């Protein structure tokens, strides 16, 4: 019932006198539909962050308290919709029927409400799925310089969930949330278009806080997306949430903290920015079966500068997450796309997040690629080289070619298994490096058309059986008989 | 620009170290089996010794450059904080 | 009901108003400087409500001669500028005063320079290539019609020459309207551009809005908004394609930072205002095409001290569809335009838009240049003879390719004595396809320097002895 | 007597008390958030006396939902944690609340987490070796009883298995106990550690204290002190030897830096808190041997930017007595524990502490392994055939030595059915002296894998 009065206002902040019973982080209503969040409470006033239309705030305006902390609507009606951090549609498609409301700062699942990450979350990217596998409930950081393909990796991951969606099985389906922070609107529109073309908006929600949004909205957007995902996670569903980019959210929070005159630390960040991101990312979890066994997998994206991963925010998020995919512009320009630095990228969940067949085929990939990197200086010669080392060099070049992948082209796990089988069982040895990619694709298409039971066996059993293995080898040899190289040489034996 | 220059130097020294090491090993192979990387020979075994010396020198240079780069990194963090806190103190 | 000046510190003025008469945020107030030498009317923009009926304002004009206690009048609205077809062919300052003909436009419709960006549901991604005839731009950094193009670069690497080149190449035949925003740049350059547009007969289709680096920070913060308001009127009301040129959009952020501490804001990293990204985002999200209404915007973005990790350019990057990055290192080699092909980017450089041939040739050029950059240190220390034969082949190809990315531009005649050239996209793609294959490895690398297409290459090679 | 909340600024809470009721520094105060969604009891730690009966405190929980003017209760003591045997086999947070069984431990004796190091007279003037029974550790990088060991190891190098091994060995060889401090503990990994220790049946011998990553910086700063307080109770009141694990000590330093920032202190060099060395000293000097019982600590250390001159790792290493680096390379050869015998080091591997013969054998082993490491690149690229006869003999001997540093670990019994071995130090020195001399060159390489002393080697050799 109490009413405060704006005593001063500037730069998206407003100070309010009165409101003695206002809560920390309470939502406040200013005249004209303007909303603020009570952040700084002292004996004089409440420092409120305005969530838009700050230019309408004037000294002397009356301010009402909602008696509520920030919360958003949640429910299945958000699938296919674009909303702002308050849960309000911005796509122009009408109202969203909410199942309920979730407070943004609800506590994460405790250490005793979880169970070990054990189910794969297939990204469809061979480099990731084979080298840095992601399980359900994991937090995998996608980190790299601008234009290294981070958004592409996350969009491909979302696209890859379409087949899981079409099964209708909630224990296989992954509902996706894409949180865009600080992007320009046309960029968000192009992400939505890419998702629509891949039939992914059926199971994806976008939370948009474009660059024109108030710093408050950029600060809140990840928590809004997380609340929407948590509603599904606690109802037995599996959720994948992408944050693009958390560096923008940290910048927005820093802007707010400085405007509220909170003491700054390194890079002028407040002393609780690590906490911002850690409390966000610990809500991604794999729940115990007592709680329905749902999960939320986190794909925070961080933009580094000059590949400086020791910068403040990258250091924080690297420490927070369970593994990092590092993308590098040098590798991108070399033609290694996705430009994942396989040497330093890591998944602490590891083989626990892979099916048996992927575990088997991918087991030697790390060692082969490390050996190939060691011998790369000796390619110039490939002579006076021990035959074993020359073979390592050739195999490593073919494996590098095998891990390349075109954009918007996620692969089913069985297709990835077969491609890695080609690479690691020596079946690419006879093929020219420049043809490897083509070979792979063609081979896979062949298997899809004529021997689709190899894929079915892998998919159903999660293992490449011995009989399926010999059938695949026979199919490969016949296809090699049929294949035409780029140099016109024969890839047979 | 000091840290950027030091990082560029570290990259250059790393590439040089890799090349000299490969040359040293290839000269080792060719010992069992024109160019000027033979050390004081003009003034395979000599090239092997010269490349060993060069790759060790490149390693020493990388270590020195990395020390200098880390000093610059820490100094930059400290200076940036000093400016931030100086402004904040001015306003407070 | 008028206010009175209470505090003056550089471009920031505190004004006290009677209770109930405090002006709204961003309102324009008027104060008088009556001293004869500097007599003028100050426009103050309300920046903050300090409480107790005090407001902090930013002056649009120098405050020398301003006195405490002088009356301050609240116009009741924000800064507004003339809009309409009348503004075409004329020069204005940030406040909407006509410079080439004072008093002109006072009777036009006036639009507030503060505006919200278009609704998200009106935004449509733009993917049509805008061909320029510059080899490097067309091949590696293809521009987008109705898209957002930027030219990044340190001080004096060629941003303004490239802007003038694109005004020559795109705006000369443009069927729509052009708006040029000089933001915190040299007055000499503004005069040069005005005269050049008059010479090319492009002025009649262009509105020029200038707030130069000698102006106070308030003017440099608001001139971009004024030019953008004119462009927005042309996009929204007249329904014609607009070309928006801004040089230099960094000056908007810099002007914001010059007064940030005087407004009482705690500094952020690298001395910038804490509201860097948010103010930049408001301004940039206004600069956009919408569904059916096209603005092709080209912004010069200064990179302070050539540090591309500096917060200002780093924040700017996310707002562009295509970015030509100019490198001091390329500049110092004499390669013009000094484009860094490895660092530039375009969102339409993709097989679906440019086609498989263009995309493959571009990727091959980038791969070769990347490998050459990887090898440069080895070549410098150990010499080129220590490379593999394949790497020597690549080095020769790369040197020829990097030289062939240079071009004699029209706007650079004054700097070289050589008239410029234009290379069609198809010729660029075929020529660089041939270059990557090694079909011109028999020509001296100097034959590829500052020429147009393959005919110019053949002529220059002949003049140097070799034959194509 | 009660106070009232005056200012709320993130986790910093200012509380006003009546004139004669101002709480002492570091006292724990309690406040209620009553809003239904976030209803909880905040614990605040008094950090400063600001004057006028106002104290500035750090909230141990998020302050969302807190209202100005709510009552604040002074407990009259600092943060206190339960101590005793009852804490073994349970999980606690920094405040001493049991996470696996809420309400458990309320009746136990409670100790303040702020305690002095042992007095100067009570400290041992002679450093002592901690014989774990593991060959690689005991021989090459001996652990100091009551000392500090840095642990370096990435994902999947047996770090967790090494920790389980140390818990086993302290519990059985020394009749001791273990306290694990998860500083900045990832909740997923905390749950995984809890489950894994229960499965390995070592949970009953360990007390877990988690200050999780998603908590405000105060608990992440104080969790190490809480765990250390339980360890101190075990050493000083139960007369046990305690193994205190701290993962990750850098996160303790960084939580201290964040708290210093929140409290408005001017940052020191590289942005760390001005009291960096003092905080680290207060933590580390409590990890000592005294009255014939010791707390030995194995601490995971993160090195920012890989810069060992960074103030945080430099301050930490001012207190470290040995380093154990777990290597992916050694793990990928099936050698467990995957200790890198060349990277790892110890400050007491000198004759004056371990004796002349131990030092001699260790130096010889290190020389051989370093020679093999140097020859490895030539072996890999050019090939073994290009080595001299002496080079080949050295390579064979070094392969045997490097494989004999593996050992069947007690923690490994759960994976491989065979039980683990404890090798006395004299036997280890004798065995590696012989291996350096070449007395076992004729034996096959595969016979040096995952065994104990000479008897195991003989039996395995006959079996092959
Ligand atoms: N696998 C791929 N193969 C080829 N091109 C790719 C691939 N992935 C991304 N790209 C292209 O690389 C460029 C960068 O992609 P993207 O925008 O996803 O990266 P980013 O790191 O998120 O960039 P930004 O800094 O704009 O956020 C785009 O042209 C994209 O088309
Ligand atoms: N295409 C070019 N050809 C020859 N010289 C050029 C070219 N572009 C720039 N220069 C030289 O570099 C200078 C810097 O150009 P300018 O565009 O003014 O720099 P800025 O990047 O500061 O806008 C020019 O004045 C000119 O002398
Ligand atoms: N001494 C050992 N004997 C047998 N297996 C081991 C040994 N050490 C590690 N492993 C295996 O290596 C894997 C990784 O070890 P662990 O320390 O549990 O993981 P992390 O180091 O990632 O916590 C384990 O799954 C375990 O099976
Ligand atoms: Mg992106
Ligand atoms: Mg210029």
């Amino acid at each position: 019932e109490e009413i405060g009065t704006v005593i001063d206002a500037g730069d998206g902040i407003a100070h309010v006198e009165g409101l003695p019973s206002v809560m920390t982080q309470e939502l406040l209503e200013f005249p004209g539909g303007v909303l603020g969040v009570a952040l700084n409470l002292d004996e004089h006033s409440v420092g409120a962050v305005i969530l838009g239309e700050f230019e309408k705030i004037e000294e002397g305006q009356q301010v009402k308290r909602t008696g509520e902390v920030l919360s958003v609507p949640v429910g299945d009606a958000f699938l296919g919709r674009v909303v702002n951090p308050l849960g309000q549609p911005i796509d122009g498609q009408g109202d969203i029927a909410a199942e309920t409301r979730r407070a943004l700062e609800l506590q994460a699942p405790s250490v005793v409400q979880r169970q070990s990450v054990s189910e794969p979350l297939q990204t469809g990217i061979k480099a990731i799925d084979a080298m840095t596998p992601i399980g359900r409930g994991q937090r995998q950081l996608i980190i790299g310089d601008r234009k290294t393909g981070k958004t592409a990796v996350c969009v491909d991951t979302i696209l890859n969930q379409r087949e899981a969606w079409l099964t209708g099985d909630p224990k296989q389906q992954v509902r996706c949330v894409y949180v865009a922070i600080g992007q320009k609107g046309t960029t968000i529109a192009s992400v939505k278009r890419a998702l629509e073309e891949g039939g992914a908006m059926e199971y994806t929600t976008i939370v948009a806080a474009p660059a024109s949004d108030a710093a408050g909205f950029k600060w809140l957007a990840p928590y809004t997306g997380s609340a929407i995902g948590q509603h599904w996670m606690y109802n037995g569903k599996h959720v994948l949430i992408v944050f693009d980019d958390l560096s923008k959210q940290a910048d927005a929070y820093r802007a707010i903290s400085l405007l509220l005159r909170r003491p700054p630390g390194r890079e002028a960040f407040p002393g609780d920015v690590f906490y911002l991101h850690s409390r966000l990312l610990e809500r991604c979890a794999k729940l115990s079966d007592e709680l329905g066994g749902g999960s939320m997998t986190g794909l925070p994206i961080i933009e580094t500068k000059a590949n400086d991963i020791s910068a403040f925010i990258p250091t924080n998020v690297i420490s927070i997450t369970d593994g990092q995919c590092f993308l590098e512009s040098d590798l991108f320009n070399q033609g290694v796309r996705p430009a994942i630095n396989v040497g330093v990228s890591v998944s602490r969940v590891g083989g626990a997040a892979q099916i048996k067949a992927m575990k088997e085929v991918a087991g030697s990939l790390r060692l082969d690629l490390s050996q190939y990197r060691e011998l790369e200086a000796f390619a110039a010669f490939a002579s006076d080289l021990d035959a074993a080392s020359k073979a390592q060099l050739d195999r490593g070049a073919r494996l590098v070619e095998l891990l390349k992948q075109p954009q918007y082209s996620p692969l089913a796990v069985e297709e990835q298994v077969v491609a890695i089988f080609l690479g690691t069982q020596g079946h690419l040895d006879s093929v020219p490096v420049e043809d490897v990619q083509r070979f792979e694709s063609e081979l896979l298409e062949h298997v899809k058309a004529s021997h689709s039971d190899i894929f079915d066996g892998i998919r159903e059993t999660k293992k490449l059986s011995e009989e399926a293995e010999e059938k695949l080898v026979s199919v490969i040899n016949e296809f090699k008989k049929g294949f035409q190289a780029s140099d016109g040489s024969s890839v047979v034996v | 620009a000091t840290l950027r220059e030091l990082r560029g130097r570290i990259r250059s020294a790393g590439s040089i170290k890799k090349i000299t090491k490969a040359q040293e090993l290839i000269a080792t192979s060719r010992i069992a089996k024109d160019r000027g990387l033979c050390g004081a020979y003009n003034a395979s075994a000599s090239r092997r010794r010269a490349m060993k010396s060069a790759t060790d020198n490149a390693d020493d240079l990388i270590k020195a450059l990395t020390l200098a780069a880390n000093r610059e990194r820490q100094a930059q963090i400290t200076q940036e904080i000093s400016e931030i806190v100086g402004g904040a103190n001015a306003l407070a | 009901t008028a206010g009175r000046v209470v505090r003056i510190t550089g471009p920031v003025v505190d004004v006290e108003f009677p209770r109930g008469s405090v002006p709204e945020l961003f309102n324009a107030l008027h104060a008088e400087i009556t001293f004869g030498a500097l007599a003028k009317t100050l426009t103050l923009e309300v920046a903050q409500h300090l409480g107790d009926s005090l407001v902090r304002c930013i002056s649009m004009q120098p405050t020398d001669g301003l006195v405490r206690g002088v009356e301050v009048t609240d116009t009741g609205a924000s800064i507004s500028v003339p809009v309409g077809d009348g503004v075409k062919g004329h020069v204005f300052n940030a406040l909407g005063d006509c410079l080439d003909d004072p008093g002109y436009g006072k009777d036009f419709e006036h639009w507030s320079i503060h505006r919200k960006p278009p609704a998200f549901s009106d935004l449509e991604p733009r993917t049509e290539m805008l061909e320029t005839g510059l080899k490097v731009v067309d091949l590696l950094t293809p521009y987008v019609r109705g898209g957002k193009i930027a030219l990044f670069g340190g001080a004096g690497v060629g941003k303004t020459v490239l802007i003038q080149e694109m005004i020559n190449r795109i705006a000369r035949n443009f069927g729509g309207t052009s708006v040029f925003a000089g933001v915190g740049e040299r007055t000499r350059e503004g005069n040069d551009l005005w005269v050049e547009l008059a010479d090319a007969n492009v002025l009649k289709d262009t509105a020029l809005v200038f707030g130069q680096m000698d102006e106070p920070p308030g003017t440099r913060m608001r001139v971009a908004l004024s030019a953008l308001t004119m462009a927005e009127f042309f996009r929204d009301e007249q329904g014609q394609d607009v070309l928006l040129f801004i040089d230099n959009i960094f000056r908007f952020t810099q002007a914001g930072s010059e007064v940030s501490t005087l407004l009482g804001r705690m500094p952020s990293a690298v001395g910038y205002q804490p509201t860097l990204a948010d103010e930049m985002g408001e301004l940039q999200e206004r600069i956009t095409s919408t569904r059916g209404r096209s603005i092709t915007s080209m912004q010069a973005v200064y990179v302070p001290a050539d540090d591309y990790t500096d917060p200002a350019p780093a924040t700017t990057f996310a707002h562009l569809d295509a970015t030509t990055e100019l490198s001091r290192a390329v500049f110092s080699k004499g390669i013009f335009p000094a484009v860094d092909p490895l660092a530039s980017s375009s969102t339409i450089l993709d097989p679906a838009i440019v086609g498989d041939e263009h995309y493959r040739v571009a990727q091959e050029v980038i791969r070769i240049l990347q490998r050459y950059k990887d090898l440069q240190d080895i070549i410098a220390i150990l010499g080129i003879d220590e490379l593999s034969e394949e790497d020597k082949q690549l080095v020769n190809r790369a040197r020829r390719i990097e030289r062939f990315l240079s071009q004699n531009m029209m706007a650079a005649e004054q700097f070289t004595g050589q008239p410029g050239s234009t290379v069609p996209l198809k010729e660029t793609i075929e020529a660089f396809d041939k270059l990557t294959k090694g079909e011109f490895d028999h020509l001296p690398e100097q034959a590829f320097f500052l020429i147009g297409g393959l005919d110019d290459l053949a002529k220059k090679a002949e003049s140097l002895g070799a034959k194509l």
